[PDB]
């Protein structure tokens, strides 16, 4: 059913769609090519949400409530375990 | 040009002023920036200092996790440590001492084989290391592994990317969701990933990264890097059956609840003429194949585990 070459990945218990990989040729060991070429040769965590350009991702006000919010304090009490060391100046 | 970069990071971070002149970046990747820093210690000398600057989109508890990581198994046994971090809102910043390092391309075809010896036996010192927490890396690739040729050392870094054992001694990795369910999970490089991970296994182990360590192997002894060459997972898990067979692919797979089909049948490679032929380096030792057999084992319940490595007779007498 399947244009070759072909390779399916199914999850026998049915926990997945199958996926595929369907190629013009298959991968080929190629001794011939030269050292040391190999032988075969966006979303906020924060927001849930995807975007395009960041610049202006970070300027939204979702962003930046988030960015102002409470929710680093995980971060904050990690950090106020360390000893700083270095000299800090005025 | 990066003029603009480091001083749009002291605009981020107005606390680093205080401390740190940034000298240049010496790194971009998907999830942070890697800058240069020099810094005065309380105690006296001057400190070169990388300064890693997370991406303001990250998780919270994903920060905080990379960074627990880096304060309880970091520090010792060629695994990165922590001298301070620093936040303004959302934008994070970990400061490192600075381990200047090759280029893993540069020193490839040049490295004597005794070194290959002592760079795979100090990669196993730091994976042991990282998986008594229960910290599986999930990113380990020779650019995640700092090497200093001259002065002999060595660092295990970015733990942006880890999840853990499912008992892990590392409280923060168990709110990290695994690519299974689909915080969110992190993408690593194809070529490194363990066909387990390819498949896209709900069960992942710290044999994930061993796997990882087989890759670097295979690229030290065979003298290419990248050796898998793919942008997608199966591209990757095609590659990796030209390599080890498609049948043993397939019948490995069976044991972790996977059905692979593939159209054409291709029988596993001899390591060693493998090597060779993509070629003390007169006289590799058969121990040397062996472990890469055993690294790149499909099944990952066998696959060799770091402190087993570290017993390997490839490593006496060390
Ligand atoms: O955390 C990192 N992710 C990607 C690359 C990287 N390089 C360094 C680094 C470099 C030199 N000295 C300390 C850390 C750290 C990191
Ligand atoms: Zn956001």
């Amino acid at each position: 059913r399947l244009k070759k070459p072909f390779v399916k990945v199914e999850d026998m218990s049915q926990l997945y769609r199958p996926f595929y990989l369907q190629l013009t040729n298959m991968p080929f060991i190629n001794y011939s090519i030269q050292k040391p070429c190999s032988p075969f040769d966006g979303y906020c965590e924060c927001c849930l949400q995807k975007y395009e350009d960041l610049e202006t991702h970070l300027l939204s006000e979702q962003h930046r409530n988030f960015a102002q919010s409470n929710q680093y304090q995980v971060v904050d009490d990690i950090v106020s375990k360390l000893v700083f060391d270095f000299v800090e100046y005025e | 040009g990066v003029k603009k970069d480091i001083e749009k990071l002291y605009e981020a971070v107005p606390q680093l002023s205080n401390v740190f002149k940034i000298e240049d970046k010496i790194g971009e990747g998907t999830f942070s920036s890697v800058y240069l820093a020099t810094a005065q210690l309380q105690v006296g000398p001057e400190e070169k200092i990388a300064l890693k600057h997370l991406i303001p989109t990250s998780h919270p508890i994903r920060i905080a996790a990379e960074l627990q990581c880096l304060t309880v198994a970091g520090g010792q046994d060629n695994v990165m440590g922590v001298k301070y971090c620093f936040r303004k809102n959302d934008h994070v910043v970990i400061a490192m001492p600075y381990l200047e390092h090759e280029s893993f391309l540069d020193i490839l075809n040049s490295l004597s084989f005794q070194e290959v010896r002592e760079y795979m036996l100090n990669l196993f010192k730091a994976l042991k290391r990282i998986h008594q927490f229960g910290i599986v890396h999930r990113d380990v690739k020779p650019s995640n592994f700092l090497y200093n040729r001259r002065l002999k050392k060595y660092a295990l870094v970015d733990f942006g990317l880890a999840q853990g054992t499912h008992d892990t001694k590392i409280e923060l990795l168990k709110f990290v969701q695994s690519e299974a369910q689909q915080v969110a999970p992190r993408a690593g490089t194809p070529g490194f990933r363990a066909p387990e991970v390819l498949t896209k296994c709900p069960n992942q182990t710290t044999a994930i990264d061993m796997w990882s360590a087989g890759v670097i192997f295979l690229s030290l002894l065979s003298g290419r890097y990248p050796f898998y060459k793919a942008s997608d997972d199966l591209t990757a898990l095609a590659q990796i059956m030209t390599i080890r067979g498609s049948r043993e692919t397939i019948q490995a797979a069976k044991t972790f609840g996977k059905s692979i089909l593939c159209s054409k049948e291709v029988p596993a490679q001899d390591l060693r003429k493998l090597c060779e032929r993509l070629r003390g380096w007169n006289e590799v030792p058969d121990e040397a194949y062996d472990l890469l057999d055993k690294l790149l084992d499909l099944n990952p319940a066998s696959r060799i585990t770091a402190e087993e490595a570290l017993l390997h007779p490839f490593f006496k007498d060390m």
